[PDB]
RNA sequence: GGCAUGCUUGAGGUUCUAACUCUGGUCCGUAAUCCGGAUCGAGGACAGUGUAUGGUGGGCAGUUUGACUGGGGCGGUCUCCUCCUAAAGAGUAACGGAGGAGUACGAAGGUGCGCUCAGACCGGUCGGAAAUCGGUCGCAGAGUAUAAAGGCAAAAGCGCGCUUGACUGCGAGACAGACACGUCGAGCAGGUACGAAAGUAGGUCUUAGUGAUCCGGUGGUUCUGUAUGGAAGGGCCAUCG
RNA sequence: AAUGGGUCAGCGACUUAUAUUCAGUGGCAAGCUUAACCGUAUAGGGUAGGCGUAGCGAAAGCGAGUCUUAAUAGGGCGU
């Protein structure tokens, strides 16, 4: 269980953090949550935490 | 003045007018484990417990 | 082979007995799953904790098929 | 930093409250430059403020009670 | 490509004497051969000595090397979870009896809609004590991601369709408690997913799965910014060892 | 059947200084008080400085309120 990132759609530097069991599903997750910025929901990606 | 305060607690203990503020601890470098309830709930700047006031005021030199 | 190695007793218990009075977020019954159901006013929260919502004294009584312990808080 | 009570303004002489005034009538300290006056009680003088910058609720009360706030 | 020769410069090789060197010879100071000075002889840009840096270095020095313990040494044990001791509220010891954790999961989460176990037995192609199918009897004796305890028909157990509430700002009240940490949470405002709609959703049947401060590292941040205008460095918020 | 003391007479153990907190008793009182140093010097001058009369905030800042916050809602601290 590695932990990732998940870097806001929009312009800002909002993220969410949590973990990923990186050897059995090697690809990226598109989950849609909210925004504390823009008050509003949109999708997060990212992993790579450095 | 021949009185010299310890120079850590105050650093960690500012004085206001209804007692000793301090910051909560617990939260740094370990915190993707912990439920929000328990982030928002250790945000605040707290005053401190009547066990601990004359503890600290020993060593803040207010005695 | 060596055995000591207890835990450090989690305080279990029933709190407001029979004809007490509360509040609204009072906790009258720890518990360890549902000893006692949720009656008429009690709140059942996540590790089946009771919990009161409205105001006045506590029940405990029996009702119902199984048997079950229905603890309802009477505006009484 | 330092501020003033409103009170205080009658304890000056001269009726000009500048920034040396509050100094030599000892009201304030020295070395300092920058000074507000804030609401603590009625004034019992009309003076006139120049230099010092009061508060909202305090410039509510100079006015009325014959002071002048100019600089 | 190289042609040439130059301009500079490194690295290597040989040679030369004028620097430095001589615990060489003979004059002089001197009646002394320490020390100088004069001249020949040898070595010669080496040796040697400053300063910056690698290696070796008990030659030498300052120091560290835990506790509980039916004496202490050997062995065993230092934190968290469930049961028993525990005397029908909580709590409660022993090198007292028994066991487990230092994690998993993007669905094993949300929600709407549906549905019931193990076993017994008799019938049935190559299985065959026992696979699949049909049937009667069942009345939780199954199941529960993971130990045991307490639970589970609005099933907390099983299946299918859409999804992201594994949300942000909070939080009256309480329970516990030396303190630091801890546990439950109605309700309010933001913006959402199901459902025809009431309504349900602030992770998983509950309880183990973890480590303060100081450091430093990375994203947001005018809040400061040592004459002034900026920056460096702080601060606050988020998160990593 | 643990320690100490052969008896007498002399000496022999909670002090001082500078800062600060709480009580007792006093002075002036929204104000109280001066340190060095001057001085015919225990008087007098000297109010620089300190504590108070207003807080909340990490800070700028705003002020009987202010901080968090999208907050004008709640809540913390304060009157």
């Amino acid at each position: 269980r590695e932990l990732i990132r998940l870097v806001s759609s929009a312009g800002t530097g909002h993220f969410y953090t949590t973990d990923k069991n990186k050897r059995t599903k090697p690809e990226k997750i598109e989950i849609k949550k909210y925004d504390p910025v823009v008050r509003q929901h949109v999708i997060y990606k990212e992993a790579k935490i450095k | 003045p021949k009185m010299k305060t310890k120079s850590g607690a105050a650093k960690r203990f500012k004085k206001t007018a209804g007692g000793l503020k301090h910051k909560h601890a617990f939260k740094s470098h370990i915190l993707t484990k912990m439920t929000t309830k328990r982030k928002r709930q250790l945000r605040g700047t707290s005053m401190l417990n009547k066990s601990d006031v004359a503890r600290v005021e020993r060593s803040l030199r207010l005695r | 082979t060596r055995n000591g190695r207890d835990s450090e007793s989690k305080r279990l218990g029933v709190k407001l007995f029979g004809g007490q009075a509360v509040k609204a977020g009072n906790i009258l019954v720890r518990l360890r799953g549902t000893k006692f159901h949720a009656g008429y006013g009690v709140g059942l929260g996540k590790d089946h904790t009771l919990f009161a919502k409205v105001d006045g004294v506590v029940k405990f009584e029996t009702k119902g098929a199984f048997g079950r312990k229905y603890v309802s808080i009477v505006a009484a | 930093r330092a501020e003033v009570r409103t009170s205080e303004l009658a304890k000056v002489e001269g009726d000009v409250v500048s920034l040396q005034t509050l100094k030599d009538a000892n009201l304030i300290n020295q070395h300092v430059q920058r000074v507000k006056v804030m609401l603590s009680g009625e004034v019992g003088r009309a003076v006139t403020l120049k230099g010092i910058a009061a508060t909202k609720g305090a410039r509510a009360a100079i006015e009325a009670a014959g002071g002048k706030f100019e600089d």
